[PDB]
RNA sequence: AAUAAAUGAUGCAGACAGUACUAGAU
RNA sequence: GGGGAACUUGAGUGCAGAAGAGGAGAGUGGAAUUCCACGUGUAGCGGUGAAAUGCGUAGAGAUGUGGAGGAACACCAGUGGCGAAGGCGACUCUCUGGUCUGUAACUGACGCUGAGGAGCGAAAGCGUGGGGAGCGAACAGGAUUAGAUACCCUGGUAGUCCACGCCGUAAACGAUGAGUGCUAAGUGUUAGGGGGUUUCCGCCCCUUAGUGCUGCAGCUAACGCAUUAAGCACUCCGCCUG
């Protein structure tokens, strides 16, 4: 069942977060992979990597620790979810922390961060926020 | 016991080794409940027994939804066949 | 009671020892003891659970 | 302790083992418990069946 | 880290509560006192004392909040960013405002907003109204802030790079 | 699989006790069911006394049937006087 | 020739006010 | 989101095993209580803080034998086990439900929740016909108290039991809805599996589901919870607004 992936995704690395951990195991899907890779090029994540096995495909995320104790994700939370799906216009598309986070969010053309959508000129799921 | 089974598991066979078979399952699942309804016309205080009875007549539902939505010429043909009306 | 056995050739509370000493691996001091009164099943069930465990007999 | 059935590697106590049962029940007639006998569960349970059936059957005594 | 007390320091309290305490002879009256300690230049503190005099309590209370202070960002004589604080059933948020609003707030938040140098903010408390909790929250709140060029630098990137 | 063990009064002959067994293992095939086992305990003293009797035949009989010639068996057993006690267990 | 530590279950005690009562300031 | 085509991790079938007070039905059991009959046998028996009401010289209690009948199943027994919940504890048998272990062979999303509805549902209670050993509301008597329509004692109806039907309420509580995923540890325990020497007995490590205690982070008003959450998140349902 589980009802989606991707907020249990993004509890499992709050959870990792928390502990200090160094790694992680996620069936890795498409757009998993996309919010990673989004996560890696936005300097949140050290490294990541896609495992492609038989049974599903498995990617492994390696949390950011760049001084000596210090959260790079404070903290996340989703916002389309099953059941309350949430769409911002171009001209609606928010800011996280006054630019200071990011907010993902899947358009027309891709799947783009907050400032690429606005920039874009486009809009479309708001399925998560990061501080 | 051992021989109900497999003579429906020959019967409903499409291939060599089919025993997922929706079929076959809700064949096995109709004669188990008709075994049960059987010793319930005189056990009739075994209300455990109807709980399971109820459990595997669900099953046999999901399962004839399935294979209605799935392909309804096997649909139609396991009714013609078993007489699950 | 203690037992069936017999022992011979000591004092009077010599046999009176083990008297009270083997009488305890014996019913005769619980379970025709408790049943003076009755006691509810809830009750009578948490008994156990408490005594064979705390062991405060 | 050690137990027994699983130092003898035996099987299924068939009851009629008068013997066993006679020297795993005390002498009053009671049975003896886990702790004092050194058995498992389930062999506990059975040595249970076991000395049932065999009082049953008037193998061994109910009171002495 | 630790802040050093040696500052300039505008120690205003908020309030004194009367506490007291049975015994065999009868009820013993004692004053707690809570004081906000802090300077206009993006440093404050939070302390409290007990006696069973007035001053002597304020007294505690300054010496205790002098080893409390803290820091926190004064981007634009505001904050960089909202916060939210929930230190003991106490929710009180905190947005960022223009040059020209001011400090809006209840009493104590007020007060500590006021003593910390931030002129232009916008509160509102969202749970209990306990002086002791508001503050513990607000302190909270402040302190969970991030400073855009800590974040830059955290995150591998420039300050423009976020900010744009 | 299926195993008898049934008690038989003491005071009873040789003949009369051969007699009885011939009868009860009759009345056990009246299904066809096989007996694949017998064994006879003998005279043992019985841990506690029974209707006017300390001691007693132990017989044990191994049977395959279809659980009637069980009920047979049982019916038979608790009727006549020749045997005292009897109990049928599965083998399985 | 020696020599044992016990045993325990206590009966009775109902009510008390309507209105009253201490503060403290950088 | 709809339609089309593939996949197994979700889901389910089979394969070889495992435990269990799982349920309905039939038979059996020996302790123990009561009564009856008889042999021995006298002045008491039973009971309370004390006492009395009660039974006993038409021979009690006690002791020994036999019979009659009815309920429950000592020791095993252990936060042990099963069941969705209530609940389930002697033995034997007939008919039956679910669960766990390696699943990989099989179908390949067939899954979760679920207003309304149906069914089940402690004890008590009601109706029909039986049965009634002990216990025992109401009731009678004897005590205490100023009073006792009670707490104590002696008897004692219905009830407790059996077949059918009805009622559908409990502190029916873990005062914690169901499903999934993640989140340090030590620690016993039930039923299993694999392994590192041993044929073993047994020691250790690993791995499944369940059952208990102490405890990090985290949560909480605190109490406390903490891989069986009251932690971190998603889906659905019921409920709350002095």
């Amino acid at each position: 069942v589980m009802t989606d992936p991707i907020a249990d995704m993004l509890t499992r690395i709050r959870n990792a977060n928390m502990v200090r951990h160094e790694k992680l195991e996620i069936p890795a899907s498409k757009l998993k992979r996309e919010i990673a890779e989004i996560l890696k090029r936005e300097g949140f994540i050290r490294d990541v990597e896609f495992v492609e096995d038989s049974k599903q495909g498995i990617i492994r995320v390696f949390l950011k620790y760049g001084q000596n104790n210090e959260r790079v994700i404070t903290g996340l939370k989703r916002i389309s979810k099953p059941g309350l799906r949430v769409y911002a216009k171009s001209n609606e598309v928010p800011r996280v922390l006054n630019g200071l986070g990011i907010a993902i969010i899947s358009t027309s053309q891709g799947v783009l961060t907050d400032k690429e959508a606005r920039a874009k000129q486009a809009g479309g799921e708001v399925l998560a926020y990061v501080w | 016991t051992q021989e109900r089974k497999n003579q429906l598991i020959n019967e409903f066979k499409t291939h060599e080794s089919d025993t997922g078979s929706p079929e076959v399952q809700i064949a096995i699942l109709t004669d188990s409940i008709n075994n049960l309804n059987e010793h319930l016309r005189t056990h009739k205080k075994d209300h455990h027994s109807r709980r399971g009875l109820l459990k595997m007549v669900g099953k046999r539902r999901n399962l004839l939804t399935y294979l209605r939505n799935k392909d309804v010429t096997r649909y139609r043909e396991l009714i013609n066949k078993l007489g699950l009306r | 009671m203690s037992k069936t056995v017999v022992r011979k050739n000591e004092s009077l509370e010599d046999a009176l020892r083990r008297f009270k000493r083997s009488v305890s691996k014996t019913g005769t001091l619980a379970e025709a003891r408790k049943r003076e009164f009755y006691e509810k099943p809830s009750v009578k069930r948490k008994k156990k659970s408490e005594a064979a465990r705390k062991r405060k007999f | 302790k050690v137990c027994y059935f699983t130092s003898n590697g035996i099987t299924h106590i068939d009851y009629k083992d008068v013997d066993l049962l006679k020297k795993f029940v005390s002498e009053r007639g009671k049975i003896l418990p886990r702790r004092v006998t050194g058995t498992n569960a389930k062999y506990q349970r059975k040595l249970t069946a076991a000395i049932k059936r065999a009082r049953q059957m008037a193998l061994l005594p109910y009171v002495s | 880290r630790i802040d050093p007390s040696k500052l300039e320091l505008e120690e205003r309290l908020v309030t004194v509560n009367r506490v007291a305490k049975v015994v065999k002879g009868g009820r013993r009256f004692r004053f707690a006192a809570l004081v906000v300690v802090g300077d206009k230049n993006g440093h404050v503190g939070f302390g409290t004392g007990k006696a069973q005099e007035v001053p002597e309590a304020i007294r505690k209370a300054v010496e205790d909040a002098k080893k409390n202070l803290i820091e926190v960002p004064m981007v634009g004589t505001t904050i960089p960013h909202e916060i939210i604080g929930r230190f003991g059933a106490g929710n009180i948020l905190l947005k960022p405002a223009s040059e020209g609003t001011g400090v809006i707030a209840g009493g104590p938040v007020r007060a500590v907003l006021e003593l910390a140098g931030v002129a232009d903010i916008l509160s509102k408390s969202l749970g209990s109204n306990t002086p002791i909790n508001m503050i513990r929250a607000t302190l909270q709140g402040l302190s969970e802030l991030k400073r855009a060029e800590d974040v830059a630098k955290l995150r591998g990137k420039s300050v423009e790079e976020l900010l744009g | 699989k299926y195993e008898v063990m049934y008690i038989i009064r003491p005071n009873i002959d040789e003949e009369s006790k051969k007699a009885v067994i011939e009868r009860f293992n009759n009345v056990l095939t009246s299904n066809g069911a096989e007996i694949t086992g017998t064994k006879d305990w003998g005279k043992r003293r019985l841990a506690y006394e029974i209707n006017d009797f300390r001691d007693g035949f132990y017989q044990i009989v191994n049977v395959q049937s279809d659980a009637a010639a069980v009920q047979e068996f049982d019916r038979l057993a608790k009727i006549s006087d020749d045997i005292i006690r009897h109990i049928v267990v599965k083998e399985e």
